[PDB]
RNA sequence: UCCCCCGUGCCCAUAGCGGCGUGGAACCACCCGUUCCCAUUCCGAACACGGAAGUGAAACGCGCCAGCGCCGAUGGUACUGGGCGGGCGACCGCCUGGGAGAGUAGGUCGGUGCGGGGG
RNA sequence: UCGCCUCCUAAAAGGUAACGGAGGCGCCCAAAGGUCCCCUCAGGCGGGACGGAAAUCCGCCGGAGAGCGCAAGGGUAGAAG
């Protein structure tokens, strides 16, 4: 909706936390969330009717919008795909979609990663821009063992309003996120 | 092949150049002929 | 090493950026005359001199063989010759400075780049230092 | 229901079901079913929800299992390759530890066999 | 390093370098006059000061102007210099 | 938001350990394993020292 | 960028460029092969509060009642950031039939 | 009649990039929402519509800066129509008109039209 | 080798040769055609679960070094992609 719960609590704790923390000048200048994306690789277009778009499905169904079937740009011919266009799934989402997706993740996937010591703060590195992977896709609290066929470890990439890392880290970990130390 | 439209079971093969593996097949396009304007014009 | 070459004759005509000045090194063989270098004429000359100042200094080839010449093996003539008898030739125009000696003293350089221009086919100057330069 | 790290065993009794979850065992799987208190007995595509969590309550919590277990053998093993004790050497090469001939055997610890001997 | 130079007005610099003259400019910022300075005495004036030391040239009328060497242009075949001109120093 | 669409039904999230999530989903009525009260936890390793001062003395 | 250039598509004269802002809509014929602005038309800087479709109509009915308070018959869409839609531009008194 | 802003062109980097501060009464943009038109191989991110609660934070405008860039003379060589010689040759020299390229001094973050809106 | 195309030799209009240098064509395409509307490339930097050092994804720097069916030029994103 339009009160998601993890936006509620941006919006009433974490901006003024940012903005008592490090002395912003501009309710805007506090690093907002704009992107979400979630990537899912999927080479795998061989013969025996190899379908497997099943898995769009799968991800449309943990976050809540249809993903595309993006077209390889290059064709390699080291793994065996080429001409464009079998295989690669990417959603994107904006605002209370990706409110929704963060509560689904961060209060409820991630917490479970098969040993989940953490997150990885070295991965930021220069612009907004935290990105993580998925090991397992099926952390997430709607697909267990029985709506699937194999293991679809995916991508996010969460991109922020924030110009060096420093920012970012200071957004997300007061969103939710926890990392290593 | 080269292949030429007929006016439908008329006059004007119109002459296209198919690429026949490639689809062909009742090429079907509309086109002006040199009597009664405008057709369906199967090929060959 | 690269892109397609039985290339022309050219010709030797008028050295303006055929000649500028020293710059690596102390000492320079500098040509006085517009005249093809072989590359068996640049192995000559610095097998002359690396062996005459024995394990000596630095002794900078700054011409490099960049030509095809070509030669036909004695007969008519259908085409281009097969290319590289001895192999490429340096486009040598006059006050190219063609081999630099670095460090080594006057006694060995001058008894060095005279044993050089001896086995090169071009009448020579050699330059000592303080060149053309551009600091402040 | 998963249970330890994701692994959930379906349709299979309880007690060797407990099993298919690593750190778990027979024996075990044998105590740490009626120790809770749960019919050991009953298959686990009907198990109660709350008999499941108050199975899992001792499974996580008790012992360390899949992950918190796991990577303390990978680590024991590690540690023990470290300047070159008897038994982290040969793990350090794969051969067997405590006390196996090596002339004849140890195709679990070696390999398929590299069949490149013989003499004349 | 102090070396005497004339003004060129616009005379000819292969009858200059005929008459051994090196011709050359200088230029500034605020000036610009097109000189000779004599080649016999410029070698040995830039051959022992170089461009990262200040030459001073004295003019037929009086001026003493401090100058760095900026450029010199070769001759590049027949080594010898063809031409300079001086970076002439501001106040 | 298009024609084709997930719908994403309001769905309070129950666990195990007990916290609910009011969040947005498919499938309305969910229930998962683990969530928050998973955080600074359970049994550390004894170190080498301490139980091979633990096994023996002299 | 929005390199859109719907612009320079148009060598045909009396260049009709709009411009599509959050609060105004502005309107200009310009003239080409001697660039001069004939007639221009903002919309809240002449007439009704900011309901932006039916005033979008009326500062183009005033645009071309403009157009033919000096007799210009012929003209030519433009603004390449267009996608011509609710910015409407439909339109009597201008004979591009628009 | 001058600065301010908005569009729209001309010359095409001497106006570009990157900095460094300023702008919010308006204007312009970000924004607040997707019911409304139409939207995106997913996403009202873009496009579009509704709004005006807030903000110049981005974006853009407008100033200073030469760091990169770009422009870059005066000279003078190169080259060369045209002429006349030397050189068995490779090629060079003189006169006559042109006259660069790089370089150096430097110049430089616009200039300018047109129609609106504003003190 | 014989025709056609691209450079170069071709001497800043054109044309210009040799058994001179270096490559191509004897087709293809019912969308690789038309029009309308959108979008920008390769690369490099980082960051990302299998993932090649270049799959897919995200963010900066990227004015053409990518692409345009095919050789080579000419061109070109203010599109011809
Ligand atoms: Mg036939
Ligand atoms: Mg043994
Ligand atoms: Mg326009
Ligand atoms: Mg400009
Ligand atoms: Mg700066
Ligand atoms: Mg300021
Ligand atoms: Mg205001
Ligand atoms: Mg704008
Ligand atoms: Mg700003
Ligand atoms: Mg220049
Ligand atoms: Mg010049
Ligand atoms: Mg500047
Ligand atoms: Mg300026
Ligand atoms: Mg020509
Ligand atoms: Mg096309
Ligand atoms: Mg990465
Ligand atoms: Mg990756
Ligand atoms: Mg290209
Ligand atoms: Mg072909
Ligand atoms: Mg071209």
């Amino acid at each position: 909706p339009l009160d998601v719960a993890l936006k509620r609590k941006y919006y009433e704790e974490v901006r003024p936390e940012l903005i008592r923390r490090f002395g912003y000048q501009n309710v805007w200048e506090v690093p907002r969330l704009e992107k979400v994306v979630i990537n899912q690789g999927l080479g795998e277009a061989k013969e025996d009717a190899r379908i497997l778009e099943k898995a769009a499905q799968e991800l449309a169904l943990i976050t809540g919008q249809k993903p595309a079937v993006t077209r390889a740009k290059k064709s390699i011919s080291n793994f065996k795909l080429r001409k464009g266009m079998p295989i690669g799934l990417r959603v994107t989402l904006r605002r209370d979609r990706m409110w929704i997706f963060l509560e689904k993740l961060l209060n409820v996937a991630l917490p479970r990663i098969r040993d989940f010591r953490g997150l990885n703060p070295n991965s930021f590195d220069g612009r907004g821009n935290y990105n993580l992977g998925l090991r397992e896709q099926l952390i997430f609290p709607e697909i267990t063992y029985d709506m699937v066929d194999a293991l679809r470890g995916m991508d996010i990439a969460v991109v922020t309003t924030a110009e060096t890392d420093e920012e970012a880290r200071a957004l997300l970990e007061l969103l939710g996120f926890p990392f290593r130390k | 092949l080269l292949l030429e439209c007929t006016e439908c079971k008329r006059r004007n093969y119109a002459t296209e150049k198919n690429k026949r593996n490639t689809p062909n097949k009742l090429e079907l396009r509309k086109y002006c002929p040199w009597c009664r304007k405008h057709t369906v014009h199967r090929e060959v | 090493r690269m892109k397609y070459r039985k290339q022309q004759r050219g010709r030797l005509k008028g050295a303006t950026k055929g000649g500028d000045y020293v710059a690596f090194g102390d000492y320079g063989l500098v040509a006085l005359e517009p005249a093809w270098i072989t590359a068996q004429q640049i192995e000559a000359a610095r097998v002359a001199m690396v062996r005459h100042f024995r394990r000596g200094g630095k002794i900078f080839i700054r011409i490099f063989p960049d030509k095809p010449y070509t030669k036909k093996p004695l007969e008519v003539r259908m085409g281009k010759g097969k290319g590289n008898v001895e192999g490429y030739v340096a486009v040598v125009k006059p006050g190219r400075v063609m081999f630099e000696v670095a460090g080594v003293t006057e006694e060995q350089a001058m008894e060095a780049l005279r044993i050089a221009g001896h086995k090169l086919p071009i009448k020579t100057k050699i330059v000592r230092r303080d060149a053309y330069d551009e600091a402040q | 229901a998963r249970i330890a790290g994701v692994e959930i065993p379906r349709n299979k009794r309880v007690d060797v079901a407990l099993t298919y979850i690593y750190g778990i065992g027979k024996a075990r799987a044998k105590e740490a079913l009626e120790k809770t208190g749960i019919n050991p007995a009953t298959r686990v595509k009907d198990l109660t929800e709350a008999e499941v969590v108050r199975l899992r309550e001792y499974v996580e919590n008790t012992w360390k299992l899949e992950g918190e277990l796991r990577a303390e053998v990978a680590a024991n093993i590690k540690r023990l390759m470290d300047i070159g004790c008897y038994r982290g050497l040969r793990h350090r090469r794969g051969l067997p530890v405590r006390g196996q001939r090596t002339r004849t055997n140890a195709r679990t610890r070696k390999g398929p066999r590299k069949t490149v001997a013989g003499k004349k | 390093y102090r070396l005497k130079a004339y003004y060129r007005e616009g005379e000819k610099p292969s009858a200059l370098r005929r008459a051994g003259k090196l011709p050359g400019v200088m230029y500034n910022r605020h000036l610009n006059r097109k000189v000779y300075v004599d080649l016999v005495e410029f070698d040995k004036v830039f051959r022992q000061a170089s461009i990262h030391h200040v030459i001073v040239l004295e003019l037929p009328d009086g001026q003493s102007l401090p100058t760095l060497v900026r450029q010199v242009n070769l001759d590049k075949r027949r080594r010898r210099p063809e031409h300079v001109d001086f970076f002439v120093l501001s106040d | 938001k298009e024609g084709i669409h997930p719908k994403l039904v309001p769905a309070r999230i129950i666990c195990g350990c007990g916290n609910v999530i009011e969040t947005y989903s498919t499938k309305p009525e969910i229930y998962v394993e683990v969530c928050s009260k998973c955080h600074p936890f359970y049994t550390g390793q004894q170190r080498f020292v301490d139980t091979e001062g633990r096994v023996e003395r002299f | 960028k929005f390199r859109v250039r719907n612009r320079i598509k148009r060598t045909g004269r009396l260049r009709l460029s709009v411009f599509r802002s959050l609060k105004h809509i502005y309107a200009q014929i310009i003239d080409d092969e001697k660039g001069v602005t004939l007639v221009s038309a903002s919309s809240l800087a002449l007439k009704l509060k900011g309901n932006k479709t039916e005033v979008a109509r009326q500062v183009g009915r005033a645009l071309a009642e403009k157009a033919l308070a000096l007799g210009i018959k012929q003209v030519a869409f433009d603004r390449g950031p267009y996608k011509y839609h609710g910015r409407v531009k439909a339109l009597a008194e201008g004979a591009r039939e628009g």
